[PDB]
RNA sequence: AUUAAUAGGGACGGUCGGGGGCAUCAGUAUUCAAUUGUCAGAGGUGAAAUUCUUGGAUUUAUUGAAGACUAACUACUGCGAAAGCAUUUGCCAAGGACGUUUUCAUUAAUCAAGAACGAAAGUUAGGGGAUCGAAGAUGAUCAGAUACCGUCGUAGUCUUAA
């Protein structure tokens, strides 16, 4: 009762949001006063034939619109005149279901056609639209004259169009431009001419019948023929269905407030697009779902049921019943609907009474797209803890095509004329594959559709081949929509290629294929002549033999990049040039991992990493069953390789990288014994590795062994973590762990005053996500990475765009990784991410509004349909708060990111200064915003990772001695040690530890951050870095008299005290004196 | 109707013991994609009706178990069928299970659900044993169900021996074997040649198969029994309808001269 | 407010029972099947007969499937309204005895009428079969119904001995 209710509150509010007023719609039918009088005027002329027809209108204003083909004086027997029509209302003006659109809409003032003027005949050899052709024209003529007539035509246009872009209806258009004044409603009044209720006979006008006898079938001819007739019935049924329901329309305008988010709307897919079945087809299919549904005529929504219930039952209907491959659908407007589980390979929602098909406006390129948004959409509906209005429609699903999509191409189509397609395409286009699909944006719009349906197949999720720069205008005074964009005569500047690719086939080198016999099979004939030369004889693994195709990995595209070069160059067009030069540039900011075959390596290969996970599991076999005083129970890492979590792509012998030895945390058995003192606890447990190393220097001479002080945990200063490098090249920092961890933080914190109590919590902080939470986050960050193995390659390099910009200093990669991971698990509205473009392109629209203060971050460790429960979810929202009681505007609690294990929400995003995470959120609105505005291209691509380091009163140019990117493991190598591993050091990155002293003495009056990869963010040299750094605010005034300011400062005056930068900036510069290159002071 | 949230409830207050509004609004609700108002409902329905209705009250087991046939769980479905075990009995509830398998296209299930059920309701009831009978040999298992029918014979005492004995031959008889249908009825007739209990049920059903052949023939043999009077000339009454329905005038005209005469003594 | 029947209901808490409903797990004993070693008998009887038996009857051992019950411990032992009641353990509800300066103050005693639990039992052949009527043959019903709605009619309903 609280997923409907507070729904219901959501619906009634944001139905109030768009609440058009009476107003609006007063001067807007007022102005269909002046339509419906000046009509009534318009009078009939004389029959004449098709000769005369085109002789009265060349020398006049108005022009027919006659749609290809057009007609022929040799073949042309009948007449032609113009008629008073009975106009008449339908569509949302006539159900009540309009609304406020910003952006405008078409009220369809319907005009049925007068039904002697149409022969028996009518129907055949297009001659029933060659009078709505003549009479659309001949009736702009006469109210172009009549509207001139009573002086409105000073704001009034007329124009050509077509009726829900279908090119086989002419059509006008009536607008206002910027007592008759409807501009200020902005509604346009779309003049639409129909013929009458089955002036021809339906039963001849079905899909199996022709109607272009020169027959093939013909479903999208007869769906122009058949249709233009139910704009009386059909309506007369929505005109009753909304008096048997409350809500009708109001879960119309949600199924128009849903479908309008995902670009589905009345205009038609069959020419290149996404659509076919949006408000005109939601609202019949609700008359449809009130009316019964079941498969023998059972209900499947209530009649007197509200908005909460026939909008989600709708939609999970276009979900769970198909109607594309598997099924269809039935309606009667003259009594149930009643499912028919046989389908015919596209959309068929059959009117039994009207014999067209309700569904036919939808190709198979787009019914297909709009049902895995019908499944997500309907499990929103179904989930119980978190709200999903304003999932639905309020968050824009159609921006861009990097988002919605994985990858679009810009495949140039110059075709030229239609009489030369001969040479400009391997297609052979007559006139009877032109007569069901007789526009020429539609027959290469499905045709290059199936061509990429053997070429990705299950690679991906649909296909949509979108017409660029194709519009539905055209004047009255001209023929139809003619251009000369392209260097073509099509309907379209050009297309592109748009699909969501599933990340577990979408780069397969192996083309699968039927399986070889005797003789040449039909399944693997179709194969065979596809690839040609590209399909081969391969044996499977198990012993099954196929016809097969090898692919060309490569580091910057994927493998369908090829093949969508390929298809396309072969039946597409063979001038065609299909790139992606987005996703290509994108893969280059990642770093090159120095390893075989590491330009043939996809961004799935993730082979190198698992290849060091064996080097240490052989590390722990050496381990584990070893002898000790104290018995080993466990052996993990929670390093950032084997939770693919690392910038660098693990190479064996990498010293010079900071991920390098992925870090361990190890267990002994339960012991009393453990002293319970801070500085004896460590003292002890590097004894029983100090044996553990007796046991790895004495038989195990393969691996290495060196001791280093761990400095990362405050106020610990009698840490030891053990450095075992391998035989192969892979090294691991290892260190204990017991019970008495955790007792020593916490026993620290309550005997401790209220004065110093805050750092060693913050410490405890240390050494809890180092060691008490540290395995947990390990555990669950390779478990959930099997659903979206995108995450992987986006949060790698999403930190590699974080590092170039000065930000890795202050943050951890855990919380930088579950920034990039909340797309995956919660995706909405958008699709699965399956790539790093996506991937990262999702992360820059999420990270922009991302306001730290009001919503903070709760992810779900879940895969795919774990997480915590809504009372549980519930406590991580009180966590936000009773936290910004003392730190509302996020100056002290500002990055609140929790999940299942943490709902803390300061694990890794606790000490760090507000300042940078200003920049943090900064960057991300203005990386963005270049996006939409500029366009997306490789000169903003890299600028992602162009930072001007502006707002700096510090800025400090270095170049250490030795280039260290080929032995970090970077291939821009890596083969061996030295005799002593102590002068393995000496080609680290020098500014690491310069600037974390900088931090370390300046913290009160600098705010030092830097970057910790300086292999592959120095460029060429791979050692190359800079330093942003900003005063405080609190230092920027005039500091009195004190001890504890804790502040590099000067004398000002005999009471007051400033920090000089005289001396701040030669700090800095005294200590790294040999790294000294240059210093930006202001 | 009743399709509102609002309006199924009100009927509540007014119909406390009708669970088949909540049979219509468990098919109002889950047809919203959202069935966990529908196992509410189902839920609510047992709480809210009476429980001297045991007609509603087992069929709520039956609601809440369909529902989850189609739209449940592996181990939601099995919850619900040892609380309906505990409430109400069990393989009542169990042979209402066995014809929901038999619609839920789940034939493996179901042979497990006639075993299980033959542990418990195997060896005191001969009910269930024709149920798996029929069940059998509409499959097409013929020897399948004689396997279990001798079993059936050492499952139950020696009353329930002439009761499933019987109900093996008109299952057979209907869609099984028939000629090892009359043999039951040929081993019926010769276990108890004075009980006519089982030749009259065979030759209802054999005059039901409309052998004219294999009906007088056991007519012909049942007179020269041991029957008195009444099963004399009544059951020469089944031989003139017979013969009538036929279309041979003869058999029906020295019927009559069969039975007199033997009466005559 | 006359007392709180060493009347009674009701309430707490410590107990206990082979109590009953459901469930848990454990125990020997039995039958049938798969199958090896081997047979002049095996079973039964006062002596026999009968029964299966180089169709291996019969003994041993193993596995599967199915049905029953808690011997010795174990009894003049408790419990259940009575009938009845025995492995380990639970769920739900019932109960002997217990103590309260706990609560009510007769709410209390026997029961016609009238209703609830419930110990044993359905076998052989003779006649009658008027009535009824399972077995089955049946037209409707609900989504589906071998049930509720309508019919013929078998065994039986009446009696005869074991």
């Amino acid at each position: 009762l609280f997923k409907s209710n507070i729904f219901k509150l959501q619906i009634d509010e944001l139905l109030e949001q768009v609440k058009l007023k009476q107003k609006h719609v007063l001067k807007v039918e007022k102005f269909l006063h002046k339509l419906y009088d000046i009509l009534q005027e318009i009078p009939d002329w004389e029959e004449k034939s098709l000769a005369e027809v085109d002789s009265f209108f060349k020398n006049k204003i108005v022009s027919v619109p006659f749609v290809d083909p057009k007609p022929i004086p040799q073949n042309t027997n009948y007449k032609f005149n113009y008629k008073k029509p009975d106009i008449s209302l339908i569509g949302s003006f006539a159900l009540k279901a309009g609304i406020y659109q910003p952006n405008g809409s078409s009220i369809d003032t319907l005009l049925t056609m007068p039904k002697e003027l149409f022969e028996k005949k009518d129907f055949l050899n297009f001659r029933c639209l060659h009078k709505r052709s003549v009479y659309l024209a001949y009736l702009t003529h006469h109210l172009l004259i009549l509207l001139k007539k009573d002086k409105l035509d000073s704001f009034l246009q007329l124009e050509y169009s077509y009726f829900d872009n279908d090119p086989l209806l002419p059509i006008l258009r009536i607008s206002c431009s910027k007592d008759y004044n409807f501009y200020k409603t902005r509604f346009s009044i779309n003049l639409l001419i129909g013929f009458p209720y089955k002036v021809f006979e339906p039963k001849k006008l079905l899909p199996n019948r022709n109607c272009i006898r020169i027959l093939p079938a013909t479903p999208l001819y007869n769906f122009s023929v058949l249709s233009s007739s139910t704009h009386e019935n059909y309506l007369k049924y929505l005109y009753k269905t909304k008096k048997q329901t409350e809500s009708f329309v109001e879960a119309t305008v949600l199924g128009r407030l849903w479908l309008q988010q995902r670009g589905f709307s009345s205009n038609m897919s069959h020419s290149g697009s996404l659509g076919g079945f949006g408000t005109f087809e939601f609202t019949i299919l609700m008359a449809a779902l009130l009316n019964g549904g079941g498969i023998n005529s059972n209900k499947i929504l209530l009649h007197g049921f509200s908005s909460y219930q026939l909008f989600k039952g709708v939609i999970k209907y276009l979900a769970t019943m198909d109607l594309c491959h598997d099924g269809h659908l039935q309606f009667h407007s003259n009594p149930a609907s009643k499912y028919i589980d046989e389908g015919f390979q596209t959309p068929t929602l059959f009117d039994k009474s009207t014999k067209v098909n309700i569904l036919t406006k939808m190709t198979v390129s787009s019914y297909q797209i709009l049902k895995e948004y019908a499944g997500e959409t309907l499990r929103m509906l179904n989930n119980v803890v978190q709200d999903q209005f304003s999932n639905i429609f309020l968050t824009n699903i159609s921006r861009f095509d990097n988002l919605k999509y994985d990858l679009c191409y810009d495949v140039q189509l110059p075709l030229g004329k239609y009489n030369n397609l001969e040479t400009s395409l391997a297609a052979t286009f007559g006139s009877m594959e032109r007569v069901k699909f007789i526009t020429l944006e539609n027959f290469l719009a499905h045709k290059i559709t199936n061509v990429a349906r053997y070429a990705l197949g299950d690679r991906i999720k649909y296909i949509q081949i979108e017409m660029v720069g194709q519009k539905s205008d055209f004047p009255i005074t001209k023929r139809k929509v003619y251009s000369n964009t392209g260097g073509n005569h099509f309907n379209f500047d050009f297309v592109r290629v748009k699909l969501i690719v599933n990340p577990s086939e979408c780069d397969k080198l192996v083309t699968k294929g039927p399986a070889h016999s005797e003789t040449m099979s039909t399944e693997a004939a179709v194969f065979k002549n596809f690839w040609g030369i590209k399909s081969s004889l391969r044996r499977f693994k198990d012993g099954s033999i196929t016809h097969c195709c090898v692919w060309s990995t490569s580091s910057s595209e994927p493998i369908i990049s090829s093949i969508v070069n390929f298809a396309l160059q072969k039946h597409v067009s063979k001038k065609a040039q299909i790139s992606n030069e987005t996703i290509k540039k994108f893969h280059n900011f990642l770093p090159l991992p120095n390893l075989p075959s590491s330009a043939k390596t996809s961004v799935l290969n993730l082979s190198s990493f698992f290849n060091l996970k064996k080097s240490f599991d052989d590390l722990y076999k050496i381990i584990f069953q070893m002898k000790l005083p104290l018995s080993v129970k466990s052996i993990l890492p929670v390093g950032s390789a084997f939770r693919y979590t690392s910038l660098c792509q693990p190479v064996p012998f990498a010293y010079s990288d900071p991920d390098f030895f992925q870090d361990v945390i190890l267990e002994f058995e339960t012991s009393p014994k453990w002293p319970d003192e801070i500085t004896s606890l460590e003292k002890a447990k590097t004894a029983f590795l100090l044996k553990i190393q007796e046991e790895l220097s004495a038989n195990s001479s393969t691996y290495r062994s060196f001791f280093s002080r761990d400095e990362s945990i405050p106020y610990n200063l009698e840490i030891v973590t053990l450095n075992i490098l391998t035989p192969e090249g892979y090294g691991f920092k290892f260190r204990v762990l017991t019970e008495r961890d955790e007792i020593l933080y916490l026993r620290a914190i309550a005997n401790a005053r209220n004065e110093l109590k805050p750092e060693l919590e913050a410490t405890f902080l240390k050494f809890t996500a180092k060691y008490l939470a540290s395995v947990r986050h390990t555990r669950t960050l390779e478990n959930i990475s099997h659903s979206y193995q995108f995450y992987s390659p986006v949060v790698r390099l999403f930190k590699r765009w974080l590092d170039t910009h000065l930000l890795l200093g202050h943050i951890t990669d855990e919380l930088a990784e579950l920034i990039a991971i909340k797309p995956f698990v919660d995706p909405a509205p958008y699709f699965i991410p399956g790539s790093l473009e996506n991937g990262f392109l999702k992360v820059l629209k999420f990270i922009s509004q991302w306001n730290w203060k009001d919503d903070p971050l709760i992810l779900d460790l879940v895969k795919p349909e774990e997480r915590l429960t809504l009372a549980q979810y519930k406590g991580i929202q009180m966590n936000f708060t009773n936290l910004r009681n003392s730190d509302p505007n996020g100056t002290h609690l500002q990055f609140f990111v929790a999940s299942k294990n943490d709902p803390s929400g300061i694990l890794y995003s606790s000490g760090i200064p507000l300042p940078i995470a200003t920049r943090l959120t900064a960057l991300a609105k203005v990386a963005v915003n270049l996006l939409q505005t500029h366009g997306l291209n490789q000169q903003t691509i890299n600028l992602l990772f162009t930072p001007g380091l502006k707002d700096y009163d510090f800025v400090v140019d270095l170049r250490t001695p030795i280039g260290l990117k080929s032995s970090c493991g970077i291939l821009s190598a890596p083969s061996n040690f030295p005799e002593n591993l102590n002068d393995l050091s000496e080609k680290m990155d020098p500014t690491y530890q310069l600037v974390k002293y900088l931090n370390l003495k300046y913290k009160n009056s600098l705010i030092l951050s830097s970057r910790k990869y300086i292999g592959v963010n120095g460029g060429e040299k791979g050692d190359k870095n800079v330093i942003t750094g900003l005063i405080k605010p609190l230092f920027k005034g005039a500091h009195k008299f004190r001890v504890n300011l804790d502040c590099n400062v000067k004398p000002v005056d005999d009471e007051n005290v400033i920090l000089n930068k005289e001396a701040i900036f030669h700090e800095i510069a005294a200590f790294g004196n040999d790294m000294v290159i240059n210093f930006e002071t202001d | 109707a009743p399709e509102s949230v609002a309006d199924f409830e009100r009927l509540l207050i007014g119909n406390p013991n009708s669970s088949v509004v909540w049979m219509n609004y468990m098919a109002f609700q889950l047809q919203l994609s959202e069935i966990e108002k529908a196992r509410e409902l189902a839920e609510r329905a047992l709480k809210t009706i009476n429980f001297r209705e045991e007609a509603e009250k087992l069929n709520i087991w039956i609601a809440m178990l369909n529902l989850e046939n189609t739209f449940g769980t592996e181990e939601t479905l099995e919850e619900v069928f040892s609380r309906a075990c505990q409430y109400m009995d069990s393989y009542t509830i169990h042979t209402k299970l066995l014809g929901i398998y038999e619609i839920s296209e789940k034939f493996d299930k179901a042979a497990e659900l006639f075993k299980a059920t033959a542990k418990k309701f195997g060896g005191e009831k001969v009910s269930i044993w024709v149920s798996w009978g029929d069940f059998l040999i509409s499959h097409n298992e013929e020897q399948e169900a004689r396997t279990i029918l001798g079993n059936a014979l050492k499952a139950l005492p020696k009353r329930n021996h002439i009761e499933v004995v019987r109900k093996f031959a008109q299952l057979e008889f209907a869609k099984g074997d028939p000629e090892r249908g009359r043999s039951l009825f040929e081993g019926l007739v010769a276990d108890a040649p004075k009980r006519i209990d089982l030749w009259n049920v065979y030759v209802d059903q054999e005059v039901k198969a409309k052998d004219k052949k294999k009906v007088e023939d056991l007519f012909e043999r049942i007179i020269t029994k041991k029957i008195t009077r009444k099963q004399a000339k009544f059951f020469f009454n089944k031989w003139l309808q017979f013969e009538e329905s036929e279309g041979d005038e003869k058999t029906i005209e020295y019927v009559k001269a069969k039975a007199t005469e033997y009466v005559a003594s």
